[PDB]
């Protein structure tokens, strides 16, 4: 399957929204 | 307040932002739509023509039934390259090899069709990888335009950055717009398209199995009298 | 309230529910089928002959699928009438049940997809209408305006409560879809024991005709 | 402690909780059940190996599992290979007696390793989704400490204390939940492909048996 | 910040690996896509290994089934005399799929750089812009301010930083997808013309087989 | 400062000791069974009959998996004396071989799963116990109206130690799996080296029995 | 500021954590400069050996050939087999189970060869695993000091933490050093051995297909 | 491979570190 | 996978992070 690829992505959204708040 | 009002209020990185995410999200839809009411006659077709052919008793008789499928016929595909492993065939001894060969080049044929049918899904999963990226770039570009626009003025407080919270967290939105459906037709295409080439290799077994049958037969014929 | 927060509520849940009839349906219709079959094979685990089997099976239902193997079976004893080789009886037969028993697996995965699908997808909204809650809640504040922390969790709660939509749209997809993968799969393994009984059966008939027939 | 912050829950953090120290309890019994379940079985399995390779024709392996039991698996074994006998009465190929009764043995064996199996898709599932629904407790206890807040409308970090402390202890509690229903189904999961290599090797044991026997039958009968 | 100077040439020196590397990649798949895909359709019609050669006469040294059809022709003369040609197609399957994996894995070069700059780009930006806001909080610590508007500007040349790694970020991706999809299509053509060379090969060591049966 | 802190420190502290302790074990094992393997099967080498290698390994040893394989060879011949039928004597006696081959690779893998299980497991309650060592960080924070960090920046640090507590007891365990993946897979090959041999030298003395019954 | 600074800026457990990365990279190196010209001279012998050998028709041709190989030579030593198995078994009718054996005797020492030449490959996909992942752990402890070091100052600034960030960033460039080319190395190690066994395997064929047509002309001579 | 296990781990570190700004 | 190096780069972030408020 070519679907879990959007795990790095993922972890690229939550580190941006570390950020954020900062 | 309105997406073109918001639009209107965005800066123009931001809009150039918004309207590759919106025809992203558009060719999307296009890609769905089209894709698959094509694959549903093709299932259709597929599944009438197995039906048709799930009672041919001989590769002859199958050849019979299968004059009048059509030009794009895939089984009829099939029966034609079947014809002509049993027409390169003549002059030889080993109908294990003829089964060989065929089976090899039905399967690569099984594989060719599989291919032909994704033809796009990849932009979707191009689509579906970098839906994110330029509304994150839109995002960190307005939060940007929030701190010059409060180190333009002397002063600070949330209402200079609200607006600019509104254009990043709504870049990240439709970012995510795009993302999402995105995903979920890759998702359906890539089964229906799977559960395809399972079909067709039913109805290409078919076709091995009818050739089995005649090329044993044909022994028998040929052993013992 | 929040539009595009509610509707994207609705449609978790809408999902959810879904995912619930899916599991009430397939686990009702399977569960038949897993008891059905089981029947079926403690029935059929003491013929000798294959001819004895279809005694047996005369007495099983339309949709029977051992019965349909055993069709198979006997069309592959019908369109070899009058041949000489067994062997390529006995190959026909056996790619033929392998065929029908990966065509009736995948008839087991009917909608299993749908339910793989949304336990993947369910973890992206919710963030989004948390997002969405929590950028018109800064816009309220601001046009408000506060510097505290308790003028602003109010709407982080009401965005928060999407993502715990969403994680509940989440797992329990995710468990039915791998126990239906799990036990879908000895049923594939089960079928495989009634149609190895079937090519026993029928190998055992040929071996038996073919000693008969060399010796007269 | 533990039972005043449960006291310190709404519903949802409640339910959770239960939920998990259920599945834990469940995890915990299919555990000591299947355990003493495999010692016995492996006990007796390798008991009864070490009495049948002593077993050099096939009617001194009925001599030797005339008392093994009834639901002995090697005399299982044994009862399929004389069906195969008796089924192949009249019949003049041996080599298509020895692939009919390798198969059946190939589905036999195949059929016992799935008769272990039993449970064993609880517990994946369990260890799979034990730290994402301690992750949903802790979402929920985040948002109960966001209605405390809102019901105090104050910011205080000893307004922010009970609720977040509860859903870090809940983010504890699905990860207790979590680990050993892993560590049961991997324990498991080595346990049953040992059993079932230890199985072929009998009925290995029980195809060489009648390999000799038939062989040495064949060459008898020249 | 020099730091933050260095990461954005950091950025801007993975870009340009992202720009040569579709360079090249893209001006050897527009030669190299075609040429097969006329190739088979000429191939198509060979009926046997001499006939294939009197077609793939006029391929040219760089026609990869040309290549294939040497691997062929090379199986051929080293087995001359051997009675068993079902090793003769295993060592030349053998070969075949050594080869085209061969093809596969030589033109599958320098995409592994471009998903690590696709993945690393937006992380390194997001340091740079982090440092950024060292000096912003510096500013804030040491001037002991409850003011954002003097320490805005850091904040915002911060920012830049992850702009520009997205920036970095986003062909990289792009182009890698694409690329790898046309990857597999050209390894799908090449194992096509491979099936074929199989083909010829078993078509004509059966042929000879028959005629050795009866004189 | 609390209890489960305790157990999961001791916790990840014996399961590092078990570890340790399986590898120093298992690692001389292996060293010692390969080495004994090894030189055995140097010495075997010049044999070129069946009852010659019984003269070589008639010292081998009692424990010398070889001479077991000789003992099934020589088994294999005294059950079938009396018989006509080689072919099938040489089927079951390669069958035999082959069972034990993969019966001494059982036996090579046992506690090896054990260190699986661990190098699997050692990273979940590693992180269990960052968790709970996060909780002890915390709860005291709020408590004590803890907002200058640098009062509890002990207090925050350390549950990264617990992330050092386990990684060293996790990862490089299954790796040593892996390298004990790989040692078997170089322990049951040379074992195969020996046993289809000890098939090779009763193959030709069968051969060269009956072809001696020929004339 | 200088490494072996950086490395007197740090304290005991990631000091020796990184001594194992470098010794890890320093061996690594070794392994793969010892292997790449032991690759190499063997390749370049075996494709002499085999253009040599491709022009022999006969078994006895090929003994004369083989009468200078050396000592080590594999292609001798295929020789060798094939020539024990024809010893062995003088005075049988089965050639073809003298075939069998041989080639089964062949394929046993192809197999031999190439588990030969994977000794150091498993510490090479050992370091190429665990490269990442101790740098890693010596990230972990080479980080657990600015904690302790803000914690003493109270400053939060420049150079007090700056080489805290330079030390993380130097203790894994180090580990990007041992971890990539350590898989790149075990991967193309992977291709060398694949074609070096692919080749070995070619030559045994064709030793099979010498001794192969000598005993057909043998067994057509008897008849 | 047994090594992408890290993940949860990751996702842990990081929902420790929304806490400690707060 | 290439892909899990960026965390070292994570607790670099973090413990820049301790620091700054401070």
């Amino acid at each position: 399957n070519v679907t879990p690829f959007i795990d790095v992505m993922l972890v690229l959204l939550i580190i941006f929204m570390v950020a954020a708040p900062l | 307040l309105s997406v073109w009002g918001m639009y209107q209020h965005a800066d123009i990185v931001v809009k150039c932002v918004m309207i590759g995410l919106i025809l992203a999200s558009v060719v999307t839809w296009a890609i769905f739509f089209s894709k698959s009411v094509e694959f549903f006659n093709q299932k259709r077709r597929l599944k009438r023509e197995q039906q048709l052919l799930a009672e041919a008793r001989s590769l002859n008789q199958a050849n019979d039934i299968a004059a009048d499928f059509g030009s794009k016929s895939l089984s009829l595909h099939l029966l034609n390259e079947a014809q002509n492993e049993l027409e390169l065939s003549e002059g030889s001894d080993d109908n294990e090899g003829i089964k060989e060969r065929t089976s090899f080049r039905l399967e690569r044929r099984v594989a060719a069709v599989g291919r032909q049918m994704g033809r796009g899904n990849g932009y979707l999963a191009t689509i579906g990888a970098i839906s994110p990226f330029v509304g994150l770039f839109g995002t960190v570009w307005g939060i940007m335009n929030s701190f010059i626009g409060i180190a333009q003025t002397q002063t600070t407080n949330l209402a200079v950055v609200a607006p600019g919270i509104a254009e990043a967290l709504l870049a990240t939105a439709i970012g995510l717009v795009a993302a999402i459906p995105a995903v979920v037709i890759y998702n359906v295409f890539a089964r229906q398209i799977g559960g395809f080439k399972a079909m067709l290799g039913d109805v290409a077994a078919q076709v091995l199995l009818l050739q089995s049958r005649d090329l044993d037969l044909e022994a028998s014929a040929a052993a013992h009298p």
